């Protein structure tokens, strides 16, 4: 601006937000995780079990056969191709997403690995170790190992290098964001899975009815090398009213809880004083030592390393160890399976002992009421698994299976004397199917709901679905609640209203998920700067040292934590340590935790430093920076590039996660909180908090909301539940989900005729493209009690406005059909069947089909019309209802249009599937015009259906002649307290009168009084009231009507897709009761609650008729001797018989529901005899 | 082999032999027996069409061209050349694989793609000498082995084909 | 997708003013409020018709035609 | 025979029940059935 | 009960086979045939029964 | 007491002009 060092304002923060979204986008987490997995994780997985060795020993049978062979298969580098598809005839070509969607193909690339096949041989002289030598056979080629589905708009996809024009050529929408997969032609989004972080000690309290009072648990996890989890639990047995409370730890593969002292001695610390020194780090904390004395007393009889190890070993579940391999067995368990996340190599007992003491110390601190039990809902202890890690574990499992198959083939080839064919040893189908099956379904194996069909109802729906997270609900916590740690990380308003309330979360706009990096460089850096190793740490000679943790591993201690943290922070800010790395300094606890693992959710914040030039703390970002941010923003529409990364590398913004958020002070705004320190009565009361130690500042408070809540105008003037309702409902509004809807064949699609952009908009909406792809219209809304047809959440719509096109939409439905081949003999074809050669032809009309069995686009269709004609051949010697003559050789397998739907055929495409069979897609157009059953909503939870429609001359009018497009009841306002609805109408009224876009972002300086002054400047009543006239008589209404524009949305629920009645119709095969489903002419359920109500009414005969004549009614014949339905009745011959009873004259007929007959027969199958009798044997 | 042929995506004997280790003699005798069995149960208990015939060379060309990475235009020209190649008695008796490979090679040099016969025969596992030997026979009838439209437009001229 | 022919509320013809509206915005450097009044749109029902319209047909025209003559 | 249109090169083809579903010009495997040439009536409401 | 329930009858020696109405055979395309889960288990009982008969 | 309008159409022109 003027000075490149002047402080910025709250308006300049939106330039920073704009830069953030220019660099990242809205689906950054999906693309970033996949790119990391494909780039780095795939190579790592194959470099874990790359070597497979098959040793053929001497097999001493004769001295002419004394050589021992060793065959080795090793995997080298892995290569990935571009997406491709192989046809039935064996031709492979590049596949683009548009063709994959239309042809039901999977968008995937191929994986290749370099394989080295070595063979050594050695002379097996008896009773000697061998010297294997390479026998001059080292073959070294690329081997196909399967196909990897490719996420769209990723590094390996064809659309990452495409410009806007290129996307248009490829029939792709520029507004499309990617982040999903195409499996069998279906768009699938991977929902992030929420889990609890590993390698963190957590201390919990147990209820009264349990011998254990406290338990410190750590789910040890190693991110690289084996992926298996082993849990260690340290339990404090006994209650507070006991005379002896000891501590016992659970080790893997030991079957029993060992006293902690025994474990310490097994690690090499025999002196009791040293053990206590490892647990308690203060020599005068006698209260903690007093609680430790019982432990050292329990394990007194063991006083050396070997006896302790044998004590551990005999508890182990191996029973192959005899008595002498049993000490080593315990030693190996303590080395490779005890606390694996520190290390698994020989010679690190000191680290294990110190960490075990650390866990015990935390357990005792909580047991002594010095610490509170760890909060399970703390969002900083949670991890979100994205597509990257999810595909990583799936691939790890599948590659293990592939390698196992490879060796089994090697062994089988060596024994059964066959030739080795590398084409059969490696089955590429293993990788291809496992990834396809897991992505087609949600079943992550060989967890559910991990993959869902991406919503494409509207643009906002797609964006929200691509940023959802899930939490699988025995647990002791309240995970459904909105925790404090959720601030600025997940939207506080967007959650389902059903059983998923609080379990399905949505990321905030500026939220991000880390991909994780290598912790080794940081550990090496710490070692060079004075992080004294943990092998020489004497707690009693340094009772001020800070413990240094890296990914939950206690690596050492530091004498000057302050300088180390300063050096670490400066390195991260200038760009030597990855910004995703989280650094926390718990000054009181004397701990320094560094986190580098993947799955931590973080968000950016401004950095606040002293800058003594002004004498008070201020943001590092100045107006000079903001000037160049916007200069680069507008030069695109050439100064040096200056992006979000430049802010990050210059130390002006900082990524912060929930755990690091515990040690910082944040200012809501730089306007008032940063400056050292009449008022407008209309402005809200803002609390200063008068703190002079701020370390960071919010970019803007509005970014705490998600995609769905960022469309709400003035969400801070609404009751919170209304914001939640709108977040859910905004995903059901018709709009323009994509600009290429005329080249896509979706199952269903709704397109608004004339989408408008809201008069009252939000600044966050600038990045959601709601102005380019809006979902709704600006209707002139009056809040009045006009005719009583808007009572109880209904509305009156203007028929004249409907006639002109208000809220009118297109509806598209696609029908799919294939030419199946039932083996080698029976095959189908698309045909126009004739009534003389085809059986079971539908009662509809085939007049619109062509010779290929398809209706040409542009033809109008209606109910029962056949749009895809198909026939299949039949087997002879099967006659149904007569009507089956030698002329008939085909049967109808046609596809009719939906019974209730009609329209015009819009598009017909014919192509071939992966297997080369012909299949077609037919799309039908129809226009939906608002009627008296359609649902409409505003952006404030106010939804309703049209009660009635009126023409313009019947509606209430103003002196200017303006009539409402929509009338809602005043009674909808008070109880719901949706004040934002009324503020939006006032703002939109001013916006239309002045020709501007109203600013409705939540936390701003805009007040109702300011809008009122603007409205009065335009010659209108300041509060939005107008004098209206009755349309029937023309007289003034005694009251004045709140009247102005409001953004309404047409929802997905239309009555014409719900109305359905049934007199009689098809029945189910099993129970012979009305079928389920409106689409199948089904009936309605007269359930148990309805039965109870009719019992309360005393309508016995009506209850019987509903259950008998309106549903299954069946007549059976029962025997008078045995009450079984075993009577063979020849009703034509008037003969009855119950063989077994040898009677023909004691038969009765009863009327029971067919389900009752089914029930009794099922009981008969279970050897139960329900005998129905027509007379009583006992008195009441 | 029968299953592939019934599906109109027939393969060759060598291609199937790449996976299932069976030498030619047993393969042929078994195939003849099974075809008789299927025919026997087709009459007493359809089975075959124009596809069942062994040669059916036109089906091999699209995959063979794909292995070489040629554009679709060359593949269509190769199909036309192979289709018309059966009118010459000096080549008609050759194996369908060679008939398809030589036709593909003729078009490879017609459009001037830089792929030598040393790799065409190495990719399709066909002796290079056989490829060049057959190419000589498919040089005295070039006017009948090139699509009239392609030469008419100007995409390909017959002087780009070397003559011995 | 394309400009509505009539105002929804009162039915005044507004589909013959889109190009005039755009030309006023571009070449005359007028604010949208002044342009709306210069076009004769006085009632705010008509102003929001032209002020909130999104021209999607321009996006649809970027795709090559399905069937060329 | 009936007339179809390629989905990428917009070439008008004529296929029979025996012909393979593919563009003879560019080789695409998706074809669009041509619009019917009989007039269709629409109400202007 | 002497007449309706004896402890000897809690052991199954002869199995009643429910009629098809209890275990109907559906069709998805009517060129494919499916059987009820009860039919699958009843077939298992028969195969296990005949296996035991032949063995002993 | 504030400007309740998102001014985008010509504020880009103002900044582009200022430079
Ligand atoms: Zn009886
Ligand atoms: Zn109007
Ligand atoms: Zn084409």
């Amino acid at each position: 601006f003027e000075d490149e060092s002047a402080p910025i304002t709250a308006e300049d923060s939106w330039a920073v937000i704009s830069a953030f979204f220019r660099e990242k986008g809205l689906v950054s987490q999906q693309l970033d995780s996949f790119n990391q997995f494909v780039d780095y994780t795939l190579q790592d997985i194959i470099c874990e079990d790359s070597t497979l060795i098959l040793e053929q020993l001497a097999q001493h049978t004769t001295e002419s056969d004394n050589i021992s062979r060793k065959y080795e298969i090793s995997f080298g580098k892995i290569y990935v191709t571009k997406p491709m598809v192989n046809e039935s005839d064996g031709v492979t070509h590049a596949l683009y997403p548009q063709e994959a969607r239309l042809r039901n193909l999977t968008y995937s690339s191929g994986l290749f690995v370099d394989v080295k096949k070595r063979t050594y041989e050695a002379i097996d002289v008896p009773g000697r170790e061998l010297k294997y030598e390479l026998i001059a056979e080292e073959s070294e080629g690329k081997v196909f190992i399967g196909r990897l589905p490719i996420m769209l708009r990723s590094k390996n996809c064809y659309l990452s290098e495409a410009t806007e024009s290129d996307l248009y050529k490829l029939k792709e929408c520029p507004f499309d964001m990617g982040g999903y997969f195409i499996i069998n032609g279906s768009e699938k989004v991977l929902i992030a899975q929420e889990r609890s972080a590993g390698n963190i000690v957590q201390v919990f309290k147990k209820a009264a009815p349990s011998p254990i009072s406290h338990v410190a648990e750590i789910r040890s996890a190693l991110e690289k090398g084996s992926r298996f989890i082993s849990t260690l639990q340290v339990k404090l047995y006994g209650r507070e009213g006991s005379s002896a409370r000891t501590i016992k730890a659970t080790l893997p593969y030991i079957k029993q809880d060992i006293p902690i002292v025994i474990i310490f001695r097994a690690l090499g610390i025999i002196p009791d004083g040293e053990i206590l020194e490892h647990i308690c780090y203060d020599v005068n904390d006698w209260q903690m030592l007093e609680m430790l004395k019982p432990c050292v007393e329990d394990g007194f009889v063991i006083q050396d390393r070997e006896t302790a190890l044998d004590f551990i070993g005999r508890r182990g579940t191996a029973l192959g160890i005899k008595k002498e391999k049993r000490i080593q067995y315990a030693k190996d368990i303590l080395q490779k399976e005890f606390l694996p996340h520190i290390t698994q190599l020989e010679g690190f007992e000191s680290r294990k002992a110190f960490f075990l003491g650390y866990m015990i110390n935390r357990l005792l601190l909580c047991a002594l009421d010095r610490k509170d039990q760890d909060d399970r809902d703390h969002f900083g202890k949670k991890r979100l698994d994205l597509a990257g890690p999810l595909l990583a574990q799936l691939f790890k499992t599948l590659f293990k299976k592939l390698t196992k198959d490879i060796f089994r083939y090697m062994q089988r080839t060596v024994e059964e004397a066959h030739d080795f064919n590398m084409k059969l040893a490696i089955n590429a189908k293993t990788i291809t199917s496992g990834l396809k099956y897991a992505l087609a379904t949600g079943n992550w194996g060989e967890r559910a709901g991990v993959s869902q069909v991406l919503n494409r109802y509207t643009y906002s729906s797609t964006l929200s679905h691509l940023r959802r997270t899930n939490t699988p609900i025995g647990k002791l916590a309240k995970p459904r609640q909105l925790h404090n740690t959720h601030w600025g990380l997940v939207c506080p308003a967007e959650t389902p209203e059903g059983q998923a309330c609080g379990l399905v979360k949505n990321l905030s706009l500026m939220s991000c998920i880390s991909v994780g990096t290598d912790p080794m460089p940081i550990i090496t850096f710490l070692s060079e700067w004075g992080m004294e190793p943990l092998e020489d740490y004497v707690p009693h000679q340094s009772p001020d040292a800070t413990r240094v943790f890296v990914n939950g591993v206690w690596h050492g201690v530091h004498r000057n934590p302050a300088r180390l943290m300063e050096t670490l922070r400066t390195l991260r800010r200038k760009g030597d340590i990855n910004p995703e790395v989280s650094m926390i300094r718990d000054i009181r606890e004397k701990e320094l935790k560094i986190f580098t693992d993947a799955g931590r959710v973080y968000r950016p914040l401004f950095i606040v430093e002293d800058d003594e030039s002004l004498g008070h703390k201020e943001l590092k970002v100045r107006k000079g920076h903001i000037a160049k941010l916007m200069a680069t923003e507008y030069q695109d529409i050439d100064v040096e590039e200056y992006t979000w990364s430049s802010l990050l590398n210059e130390g002006l913004v900082e990524y912060i996660d929930a755990e690091e958020e515990e040690s910082i002070l944040i200012a809501m705004q730089p306007e008032d909180l940063e400056p050292a320190e009449d008022v407008d009565p209309a402005k809200r009361i803002r609390v200063s908090h008068h703190a002079t130690t701020f370390t960071h500042c919010e970019i803007h408070p509005s970014m705490i909301l998600g995609v769905a809540a960022s469309i709400i105008p003035f969400p801070d003037h609404n009751q919170s539940p209304r914001n939640t309702y709108q977040s859910a409902m905004g995903k059901q509004a018709m709009g323009v989900f994509l600009t290429n809807y005329n080249v896509r064949m979706d199952t269903m699609a709704n397109i608004l005729y004339y989408p408008q952009k809201p008069l009252g908009t939000t600044r966050a909406m600038e990045y959601l493209k709601f102005r380019e792809l809006p979902a709704g219209q600006n209707a002139i809304v009056a809040i009045a009690c006009y005719s009583g047809y808007n009572q109880e959440d209904s509305m009156i719509m203007n028929q004249s406005s409907i006639d002109r096109g208000l809220f009118r939409s297109l509806f598209f439905r696609s029908y799919m059909d294939q030419e199946k081949k039932y083996g080698m003999s029976i095959t189908e074809t698309f045909e126009k069947p004739q009534r003389t050669n085809t059986l079971r032809m539908k009662h509809g009309t085939y007049d619109k089909l062509d010779d290929d069995g398809l209706i040409a686009p542009g033809v109008r269709v209606s109910g029962e019309d056949v749009i895809i004609g198909k026939t299949t051949p039949i087997s002879p010697d099967e006659e149904e209802l007569g009507q089956r003559t030698a002329y008939h050789s085909k049967r109808d397998a046609s596809t009719p249009l939906r019974s209730t739907e009609n329209g015009i055929v819009d598009q017909v495409l014919v192509t071939t599937n992966q297997d080369g069979l012909k299949f077609v897609k037919v799309r039908v157009r129809t226009t939906k015009i608002p009627q008296i059953g359609d649902k409409f909503a505003s952006r404030h939870g106010q939804k309703g259906t049209i009660g009635i429609t009126y023409r313009r001359e019947d509606m209430p009018f103003t002196a200017e002649g303006i009539v409402p497009d929509l009338i809602i009841n005043p009674h909808a306002i008070p109880s719901r307290m949706t004040v934002a609805h009324l503020i939006e109408c006032l703002l939109s009224k001013v916006a239309a009168l002045s020709g501007n876009e109203g600013d409705a972002s939540p936390f701003t300086d805009i007040t109702v009084e300011g809008i009122s002054k603007l409205l009065r400047e335009h010659g209108y009543q300041s509060r939005g009231f107008e004098v209206m006239y009755n349309g029937h008589t023309g007289k003034k209404l005694m009251a004045q009507i709140f009247f102005g524009p409001t953004y309404y949305q047409r929802l997905r629920h239309m009555v014409d897709d719900k109305i359905h009645a049934r007199a009689r119709g098809p029945m189910q095969v099993l129970t012979r009761q009305p079928v389920e489903g409106r689409s199948r002419d089904g009936g309605l359920r007269f359930g148990e609650m309805e039965r109870d109500c009719m019992i309360a009414h005393g309508a016995a005969s009506f209850l019987k008729e509903r259950l008998m004549e309106a549903s299954d009614a069946f007549r059976v014949h029962i025997c008078g001797i045995c009450g079984l339905m075993t009577v063979i009745a020849k009703l034509n011959h008037n003969q009855f018989e119950c063989k077994g009873c040898d009677n023909k004259i004691d038969i009765y007929q009863i009327h029971i529901p067919y389900a009752a007959k089914l029930l009794f027969q099922e009981l008969m199958a279970m050897n139960i005899t329900p005998r129905l009798y027509t007379d009583r044997s006992r008195d009441f | 082999l029968i299953g592939c042929r019934r599906a109109e995506v027939a393969r060759t004997f060598k291609e199937i032999q790449s996976l299932i280790h069976v030498k030619t003699k047993e393969f042929g005798k078994t195939l003849n027996i099974m075809k008789n069995i299927l025919r026997g149960k087709s009459e007493d208990g359809k089975i075959d069409t124009d596809n069942m015939s062994g040669a059916q060379n036109l089906t091999y060309i699209p995959r063979f061209c794909s292995h070489l990475g040629l554009p679709m235009q060359v593949t269509t020209s190769a199909e036309y050349t192979a289709k018309k190649c059966k009118e010459i008695k000096e080549i008609a008796g050759k194996s369908p694989i060679t008939i398809a490979v030589v036709s593909i090679y003729l078009n490879i040099l017609l459009f001037q793609i830089p792929i030598t016969a040393a790799k065409v025969g190495q990719t399709l596992q066909v002796t290079e000498g056989t490829i060049k030997s057959g190419y000589k026979i498919l040089y005295e009838h070039r006017d009948k082995l090139v699509d009239p439209q392609l030469i008419a437009n100007g995409v390909v001229s017959l002087d780009n084909l070397p003559g011995v | 997708m394309i400009v509505p022919v009539r105002c929804f509320s009162c039915g005044k013809v507004v589909g013959d003013k889109w190009e005039s509206y755009l030309n006023l915005l571009q070449e005359d450097e007028l604010d949208e409020g002044t342009a709306l009044s210069r076009l004769g749109l006085k009632r705010y029902c008509c102003r929001r018709m032209i002020l909130t319209h999104v021209d999607l047909i321009e996006k649809f025209l970027r795709y090559n035609p399905l069937e060329k003559r | 025979t009936l007339k179809y249109i390629c989905a990428e090169c917009s070439s008008k083809l004529s296929l029979s029940r025996t012909d393979a579903v593919r563009c003879k010009d560019c080789g695409h495997r998706i074809l669009l059935k041509a619009r019917t040439k009989r007039l269709v009536q629409f109400e202007a409401r | 009960n002497e007449v309706f329930s004896r402890p000897e009858w809690m052991i199954l020696t002869c199995l009643p086979v429910p009629p098809p109405p209890v275990r109907p055979s559906i069709s998805f395309n009517e060129s494919q045939r499916g059987e009820d889960d009860l039919t699958f288990k009843l077939a298992d009982i028969l195969k296990a029964n005949i296996s035991l008969e032949t063995l002993e | 007491n504030a400007s309740p309008f998102i001014k985008r159409d010509r504020m880009r022109r103002n900044f582009l002009r200022m430079r």
